[PDB]
């Protein structure tokens, strides 16, 4: 199964990572790519698409085979999004909130 | 910061001219 065992774990550990005033898990936005429907722009704006179904993915089907890799696509993603939205919007916050996180995750794993 | 009602993104207005 590779590292795919590890990055379940990790990622139900962000899954965990709540707000504190309306309890959304931090992971919410980032679980899917936007619609092309709801924000045509975005895969013209944004050059390398990133989410957490597609690390998952990536990570069952051998793509990624080390969390190297698994590292470089959550700051990809979190990039996007800091790229894409205003800053302080919640979309923003739960980038860096998350962002925070998973380097202390890394950090702790290396 | 709590989630936006109807769940939707907030892009930065600077993108239109991209």
């Amino acid at each position: 199964l590779g590292i795919f065992p590890t990055v379940e774990k990790l990622v139900e550990e962000m899954r965990e990572q709540l707000d504190e005033v309306d309890s959304h898990p931090r992971t919410s936005i980032f679980e899917k790519l936007p619609s092309k429907r709801d924000y045509p722009d975005y895969f013209k704006v944004i050059e390398k698409p990133m989410a957490i179904d597609i690390i998952l993915k990536n990570c069952k089907n051998g793509t990624y085979k080390t969390l190297e890799e698994v590292r470089q696509a959550l700051q990809t993603m979190f990039e996007n999004a800091r790229f894409y939205n205003e800053e302080g919007s919640w979309v923003y916050v739960d980038a860096d909130k998350l962002n925070e996180f998973t380097d202390e995750w890394f950090k702790e794993h290396s | 910061t709590a989630r936006k009602s109807t769940g939707g993104k907030a892009p930065r207005k600077q993108l239109a001219s991209y």
